[PDB]
Parts: C-alpha cells; sequence; structure tokens
C-alpha cells in the first residue's frame, strides 16, 4: 500500500480487484517549508551600563 | 419549491481533530475505525446527493 495510486484502492478497498469508479483512497497536505517565529523589532532595550 | 441536493461535505479526521499532531494521530489510529467510518459515512452522502 505505498507504490502504486492503484495499490492503495486495492489496499484501502481491502480487494485484488479494483471495480470500475472514483475511490478517496487517502489524503494529503503540503507540509510546512520551514517555521517563521516573528516577533515585534527590540523597543525597550534595557541599559546595563 | 422542493430542495433536492446538499452541500458534499466530507470531514477528514486525521486534520479535523488534529493537524501536525503524530502524537494525536497514532492516539487516533488507537481508537479504531471510526473515522474511515465516518469518510464512508460522508462519502456515502455525498454520492447520494
Ligand atoms: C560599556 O562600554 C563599552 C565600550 O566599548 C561597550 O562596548 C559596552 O557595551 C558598554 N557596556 C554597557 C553595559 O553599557
Amino acid at each position: 500500500c505505498a507504490l502504486d495510486p492503484l495499490s492503495e484502492t486495492k489496499c484501502t478497498l481491502k480487494s485484488f480487484t479494483v471495480e470500475k469508479g472514483i475511490y478517496q483512497t487517502s489524503n494529503f497536505r503540503v507540509q510546512p517549508t520551514e517555521s517563521i517565529v516573528r516577533f515585534p523589532n527590540i523597543t525597550n532595550l534595557c541599559p546595563f551600563g | 419549491i422542493l430542495p433536492v441536493s446538499m452541500t458534499k461535505t466530507s470531514v477528514d479526521c486525521t486534520m479535523y481533530i488534529c493537524g501536525d499532531s503524530t502524537e494525536c494521530s497514532n492516539l487516533l489510529l488507537q481508537y479504531g475505525s471510526f473515522c474511515t467510518q465516518l469518510n464512508r459515512a460522508l462519502t456515502g452522502i455525498a454520492v447520494e446527493q
């Protein structure tokens, strides 16, 4: 159940012969390419001096 | 006036109940065949409409 789109159909229907039609095998989602942690530019630095 | 069709919605647990949560995902598959049933129920509705 991982090499062909047909094989996932055979695997979801649990049959080796898949009848004519459209079958929702699985679901996909484009994954986060990266993480964007964003905050306001520093505005109140402390005067250690 | 007569209603005929309905909005062909389709849920996906592994994204609805929790997205980008693999620990929730395998916790879901511990529950079993609830969600393959729900997608089956809603695709049955969608084909019906
Ligand atoms: C003290 O002055 C020096 C001068 O080079 C500066 O580099 C340093 O950042 C200053 N430190 C503080 C805590 O103001």
